[PDB]
């Protein structure tokens, strides 16, 4: 997206991971009675030059996590659980309603978000927080300089690296903060599929089929995330993803790891 | 006052 941060320093940003909008969580910081919140945003790609937009921001807040989703209008998650609008949440300390088309979410500690189930997102913080939040929004103390920041507080080298650091906890195989020219695409719609067992599933560390013996020697997660990729650009095509999962069985057998009668569990015979 | 950190697109 295009940013503009507490501080009004403008840059863009293409990573399609999950970041970290805005934080207290900033090491080497005192909170001094401050509620605590962390926002987080989920992006997308698209095209080629690859952009990416939001599509889904995150507010957690007082022991409870509102998400808002693309094109999901009228709605919000309160901890997953699709609910309604207008909503009272934490103890009637939080509130989303919607408004002018868009969720506005409230909190009596002065956190403001919206999002408009497309991809504008604001977050206002009252005047209190000065200096006091960090993440891909700085850390709102009026100066704009000092915004591209590790969370360890050192000047960041560049960009796509800075936002790396900023990335929230959580598995992400498919994900990257920049795309270095050649960089396929995928519908998020299709993901699920081809992760799953009679795609890409064999070669995720925990599904348990005919490649778990060779997982602790062969990492996988570089051929999961080139099988997904190979297989959704491909429509889904049973011989890329059958030749994407020999070349894991290839790099397997160099290992030392045999895997025999493997195409009769995957269908690939 | 309150400042504010947005975003849109791309
Ligand atoms: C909110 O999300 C975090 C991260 O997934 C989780 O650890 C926490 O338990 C969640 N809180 C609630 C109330 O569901
Ligand atoms: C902060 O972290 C970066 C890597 O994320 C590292 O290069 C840098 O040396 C760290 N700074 C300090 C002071 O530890
Ligand atoms: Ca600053």
């Amino acid at each position: 997206p295009h940013y503009h941060s507490f501080d009004g320093r403008k840059f863009d940003f293409q990573g399609t991971c999950n970041y970290v909008l805005a934080t207290t969580g900033c090491p080497g910081v005192s909170t001094q009675g401050l509620t605590p919140f962390t926002v987080t945003t989920k992006n997308q790609n698209r095209g080629n030059p690859a952009v990416s937009y939001v599509r889904v921001v995150t507010v957690a807040a007082l022991g409870t996590n509102i998400s808002i989703h693309k094109d999901e209008i009228g709605k919000v998650r309160v901890n997953g659980v699709l609910t309604a609008l207008p909503v009272s949440v934490a103890d009637g300390r939080i509130s989303v309603a919607q408004g002018a088309s868009k969720a506005l979410l409230v909190a009596d500690f002065g956190l403001q978000v919206s999002y408009d189930w497309n991809w504008r997102v604001d977050v206002t913080l009252p005047s209190s927080y000065h200096g006091a939040v960090c993440g891909l929004c700085g850390n709102m103390d009026r100066n704009p300089n000092n915004d591209q920041v590790f969370p360890n507080g050192t000047l960041a080298p560049s960009i796509p690296i800075w936002g790396g650091s900023w990335r929230a906890p959580g598995w992400d195989p498919l994900c990257w903060d920049e795309c270095r020219g050649s960089c396929p695409t995928c519908p998020e719609d299709r993901l699920e599929q081809y992760e799953g067992p009679g795609f890409c599933g064999p070669l995720a560390s925990g599904t348990g089929g005919p490649f778990t013996t060779c997982h602790a020697h062969v990492p996988p997660e570089s051929f999961f995330k080139g099988c997904v990729l190979d297989v959704c650009m491909g429509g889904g095509d049973h011989d890329i993803l059958c030749k994407t999962l020999a070349s894991y069985v290839a790099a397997c057998q160099a290992a030392g790891v045999v895997i025999e009668d493997w195409r009769a569990q995957v269908g690939c015979e | 006052a309150p400042a504010t950190c947005w975003l849109w697109g791309d």
